RNA sequence: ACCCUCAGAAGGGAGGCGAAAUAGAGCAUGAAAUCAGUUGGCGAUCGAGCGACAGGGCAUACAAGGUCCCUUGACGAAUGACCGAGACGCGAGUCUCCAGUAAGACUCACGGGAAGCCGAUGUUCUGUCGUACGUUUUGAAAAACGAGCCAGGGAGUGUGUC
RNA sequence: CGCUCUAAUUGGAUGGAAGCAGGGGCGAGAGCUCCUGUGGACCGAUUAGUGACGAAAAUCCUGGCCAUAGUAGCAGCGAUA
């Protein structure tokens, strides 16, 4: 796995982590991107509205072949990856416990870090035409999350 | 309070009017890199040089802005070939009894990489009480 | 609407491509130019073989395309950046910092270089870049 | 271990052991290709063997390098005058003299200044030259052949006789 | 110039070796050397030896990784659920 690539003092933060999670990579970037600089709590309203469909997470880098999006601002597409959002509601969810154990008001804290990494891919095999077989593979994914005080 | 480090940093040695001037060539003059060719093109080609062996090969024909090929014309001065830019003649020491036979007014010192800090001591106090830079000085805490 | 600069030339029975030659060299020596009374400005030789030259050019081109002026106005702006390096960042700002104008927008009347005049009374084989536009296909807007 | 979180013997957070958890289980060290986040430089009007050599912008904790700029002055190779005085040429221009003088790279001295300042490293702009490499070939940038990238691997050895 | 192992002479290391990362000095150069961090147990130099000794290339071998791309496929079949 990782360790955080950045550093942190305890009295002003709380720490989070996603590990081996089986999810798109190249979502996870687009969704860590987006949600840098909003609030925990923004955040999470954010993913909410990107599950049901009302809220486009802009997909940058990649994005081919993928439509333009209305809703998107200061670029063309976008797509709703539900999956991923899923799991970072779900590190969104344990940062926000951890931080209320010690005392913060979790669903007001700034996300100061938001960092995918692409830890391996869990092995498959497809069976191709002629005798021939081709990699089928699944992307195994850590996200590092750091809450900062205001 | 603060680092200061052992020694005579600030010595400098005492050379003839000539090797002083043929010093003060090489550092204006210089040479080039002299980089293997394409080195910058692709990551496994090195940058240690290469002799360019290709029939074809720019460098190789002379083709001037394709680098400067190795010669025995790209020498220093015999004189000063070899000099620290301070003008010194390096001595590698090892251990304290290296320090014999150093003349502190051409010679300064150089203590390896292996020796630790309890030698290290031992060999810093006894080049300073016999006049001789170490060129590669322990920083105390002072 | 205002440019301020540094020479105004006017182009009144001077021959084009020696205008633009001194205009050119002054542009890089980092002055702004700016060249007056283009419709009134003069080409030399059989007005049949010059039109066939500048019609040729307005039939040039492809989907990349090829854009040459017929107006008086920019075919002495053209052949002023066939004497710049235009592509160049210094040739560029040299180019930029040269106008052409139909006419006359200052009060101040601009001068005639040396060498470049033309005399009427000498010569009858020329023609005037508004003759050549109005053979091109332009709108007489002078 | 315990506590919190979670649907959860998961994973996460806090915490505990150890000199060391970035020694926590394919768990000594941890290169390159390459990925994420980020810093410096460049950047949505602009042209392509990616650079070599020169020279400018911007950027730099220490250590392992410590030099660099300007007045002035000494030295001073090849080279080498302006102006002026005289004399020629239709003419552009020239000869003689002033003088091999003034100048002239490098180096040095007094005084003065810089410490991101000099070197050097990163990037980038300008000048110059510049259509990879290896091979095949009379001729290769080649619309002749080879390689996606990196790492590790990868080819004159033995005996006998001369 | 550099690599391995042997032998003689002589050295360095838990007061931190090799290895690696970044940075400074040197030699025309192959290379050599120091500083910082990591690492935590080995490592040199001289001389004379030994050789399964040096790579950018062989549609080279093995491994690893990127672009391709969130792309083709997950529709076509007289069984459309
Ligand atoms: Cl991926
Ligand atoms: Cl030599
Ligand atoms: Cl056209
Ligand atoms: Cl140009
Ligand atoms: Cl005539
Ligand atoms: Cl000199
Ligand atoms: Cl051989
Ligand atoms: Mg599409
Ligand atoms: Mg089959
Ligand atoms: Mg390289
Ligand atoms: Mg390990
Ligand atoms: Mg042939
Ligand atoms: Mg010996
Ligand atoms: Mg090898
Ligand atoms: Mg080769
Ligand atoms: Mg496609
Ligand atoms: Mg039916
Ligand atoms: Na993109
Ligand atoms: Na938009
Ligand atoms: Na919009
Ligand atoms: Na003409
Ligand atoms: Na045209
Ligand atoms: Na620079
Ligand atoms: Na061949
Ligand atoms: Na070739
Ligand atoms: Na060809
Ligand atoms: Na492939
Ligand atoms: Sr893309
Ligand atoms: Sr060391
Ligand atoms: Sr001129
Ligand atoms: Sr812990
Ligand atoms: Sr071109
Ligand atoms: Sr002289
Ligand atoms: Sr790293
Ligand atoms: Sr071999
Ligand atoms: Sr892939
Ligand atoms: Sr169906
Ligand atoms: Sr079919």
């Amino acid at each position: 796995g990782i360790s955080y690539s950045v550093e942190a003092d305890p009295d002003t933060t709380a720490k989070a982590m996603l590990r081996e999670r089986q999810m798109s990579f190249k979502h996870s970037k687009a969704i860590a991107r987006e949600i840098k600089g909003k609030t925990a709590g923004e955040a999470v309203d954010y993913l909410e509205a990107v599950i049901e469909g009302d809220q486009p997470v802009p997909f940058k880098q990649h994005n081919s072949g993928v439509g333009h999006k209305s809703k998107v601002d200061g670029w063309d597409a976008g797509r709703y990856p539900e999956k991923a959002s899923k799991a970072f509601l779900d590190l969104l969810e344990n940062a926000v416990g951890n931080a209320d154990h010690q005392g913060f008001d979790g669903e007001a804290m700034t996300i100061k870090h938001v960092a995918a990494h692409k830890v391996g891919e869990q092995q498959g095999r497809k069976p191709r035409a002629m005798g021939r077989a081709s990699a089928w593979n699944s992307p195994q994914v850590d996200v590092e999350l750091i809450l900062e005080e205001p | 309070t603060e680092l200061q480090a052992r020694g005579l940093t600030e010595k400098t040695p005492d050379l003839s009017d000539e090797d002083a001037r043929l010093l003060t060539q090489r550092h204006r003059v210089g040479k080039p890199q002299f980089n293997r060719q394409d080195h910058h093109k692709k990551k496994r080609v090195s940058t240690s040089w290469r002799k360019p062996r290709g029939q074809l090969s720019k460098q190789r024909r002379g083709i001037k802005g394709k680098g400067d090929t190795v010669e025995a014309g790209f020498r220093s001065p015999t004189a000063v070939r070899g000099k620290h830019p301070s003008g010194f003649e390096e001595v590698r020491v090892h251990n304290v009894d290296d320090l014999e036979g150093v003349d502190g007014d051409t010679e300064a010192v150089r203590i390896a990489s292996k020796v630790g800090a309890r030698k290290r001591e031992r060999i810093e106090e006894e080049a300073e009480d016999a006049g001789i830079r170490v060129l590669n000085p322990t920083y105390v805490e002072v | 609407a205002e440019f301020d600069a540094d020479v105004i030339v006017d182009a009144r029975d001077c021959i084009m491509g020696r205008v633009a030659s001194q205009v050119a060299e002054q542009a890089l020596d980092g002055e702004t130019v700016a060249v007056v009374n283009a419709e009134r400005a003069v080409i030399t030789g059989r007005e049949e073989q010059i039109v066939e030259k500048y019609e040729k050019r307005v039939d040039i081109g492809n989907d990349n395309g090829y854009f040459y002026p017929k107006r008086p106005d920019g075919i002495f702006k053209r052949t002023i950046r066939g004497m710049l390096p235009h592509k160049k960042q210094r040739g560029r700002e040299a180019f930029e910092s040269v106008r052409v104008y139909l006419g006359n927008p200052y009060d101040e009347d601009g001068e005639v270089l040396d060498g470049t005049s033309l005399d009427r009374l000498s010569n009858i084989k020329f023609v005037t870049l508004g003759e050549i536009s109005e053979t091109l296909g332009a709108n007489k807007t002078w």
